[PDB]
């Protein structure tokens, strides 16, 4: 039934509940989705994503500004940066980013800790695919972690244009209470769990049209645990159906509106226009990034 | 005057049976593209697998100086198509191959700017 959709987003009705959290326990875990010939499982995942951001009202201004955080892999190149490229439009500006060095795709790369990466703009998306390598090695009381979840709750509330949205990975255990949070600072979000990666407790979580501030004051360690409940008790078929139609993968430029207003002028009228993915707000100077270099002997 | 040859060294250790870099990355597309070399989005045709740029440059993938003054890639940021019999060495294909400048097809795999001139069709 959905397993012709590129995956599955968390009915509104969850957010609703005040669910105790507990151990994510999957019916479909173990197994695997079919992939498409000599497809990598990243390739597919981020297609997914893409797939599904396409039914959102996302922000497309021309010259969009897109940093990807998490970019690398071990194979040393970037999967999830070489479908970002595809799905946004032809004039879009893309950063990368890893810990790790690694070949990639993007308009620039930053090598190092996130928390080294400095930006004088403000961006028009944000997707992070990072994830701590002992998050899966030790085992740990399953609380909100703060790594680089902590420097993404800070991007997001100074580098992230009012209008702009955000797709950030979590797991049952790498998620943050504060990033849960700021999805209250969206017109809607929402945690999305790919088709081809359903035997996983992963999901992206989507801030759609960035406010700015709180529209829905959201307790983290309650919403996470609302979340793990959904992906208890509905299981989610694995399905790699959505990879074989690309015809409409392309995101549409929709040549939105990029002003650069006070924070006194944001009133209810451009609230509203933002939360239709019909203004960015923001200026539009140069585009300058960096990385910390740690200097030793 | 030494300058180190990554090229050529790559082609003798495909020669020996070295195995051909891997980890490309290879993209979802229709398939219905207009089969050019090197593209801007995925281009593949029936015949042609679409990968990365920078994941099919052996200069990007080795870490080492791109051959021209300015080192300037013509594959990173943009998706190579790779003719399906060829698709297990992308590194190696757009290496031994060249683009035509004036179709964009590659020389002896699209490009027909060199065959014989039709006879003229309604
Ligand atoms: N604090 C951090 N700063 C930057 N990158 C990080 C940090 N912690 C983990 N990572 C990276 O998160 C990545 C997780 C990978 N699964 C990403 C895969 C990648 N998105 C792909 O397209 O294949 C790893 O490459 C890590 O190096
Ligand atoms: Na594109
Ligand atoms: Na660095
Ligand atoms: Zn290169
Ligand atoms: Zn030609």
């Amino acid at each position: 039934s959905q397993a012709w959709q590129p995956g599955v987003a968390m009915p509104n009705l969850y957010k609703m509940q005040r669910m105790l959290l507990e151990k994510c326990d999957l019916q479909n875990y173990g197994d695997s989705a079919t992939l498409p010939k000599g497809i990598m499982m990243n390739v597919a995942k981020y297609t997914q994503l893409c797939q599904y951001l396409n039914t959102l009202t996302l922000a497309v201004p021309y010259n969009m500004r897109v940093i990807h955080f998490g970019a690398g892999s071990d194979k040393g190149v970037a999967p999830g940066t070489a479908v970002l490229r595809q799905w946004l439009p032809t004039g879009t500006l893309l950063v990368d980013s890893d810990l790790n060095d690694f070949v990639s795709d993007a308009d620039s790369t930053l090598i190092g800790d996130c928390a080294t990466v400095h930006t004088a703009n403000k961006w028009d998306l944000i997707i992070s695919d990072m994830y701590d390598p002992k998050t899966k090695n030790v085992t740990k009381e399953n609380d909100s972690k703060e790594g680089f979840f902590t420097y993404i709750c800070g991007f997001i509330q100074q580098k992230l244009a009012l209008g702009g949205s955000v797709a950030i990975k979590i797991t049952e255990h790498s998620w943050n209470a504060d990033l849960y949070k700021l999805m209250g600072h969206f017109a809607w979000w929402t945690a999305f769990v790919t088709n081809v990666n359903a035997s996983s407790s992963e999901a992206f979580l989507i801030g759609c049209n960035y406010l700015g501030k709180p529209r829905e004051q959201i307790d983290g360690y309650v919403m996470h645990a609302n979340y793990i409940f959904w992906r208890n008790t509905n299981p989610i078929q694995l399905s790699s159906y959505s990879l074989f139609d690309m015809s409409k993968f392309p995101l549409k430029l929709r040549g939105t509106a990029v002003m650069s207003l006070k924070e006194g002028q944001i009133n209810d009228m451009i609230l509203s226009l933002l939360s239709k993915g019909r203004l960015i707000i923001r200026e539009n100077n140069r585009v300058v990034i960096s990385s910390d270099v740690l200097v030793n002997n | 005057a030494f300058a180190v040859d990554a090229a050529k060294a790559y082609k003798d250790y495909l020669a020996s049976g070295g195995q051909p870099i891997t980890n490309c990355v290879k993209m979802l597309c229709t398939h219905t593209g207009t089969g050019q070399a090197i593209t801007v989005t995925p281009e593949a045709n029936m015949d042609q697998e679409s990968f990365g740029g920078a994941s099919c440059c052996l200069y990007c993938r080795c870490h080492i100086d791109h051959p021209n003054p300015k080192g300037f890639c013509d594959l990173k940021g943009k998706y190579v198509q790779i003719p399906t019999t060829c698709a297990n060495d992308p590194v190696g294909f757009t290496l031994k191959n060249t683009v035509c400048t004036v179709c964009g097809m590659w020389k002896g795999y699209g490009c027909s700017c060199d065959q014989l001139r039709e006879p003229m069709l309604q």
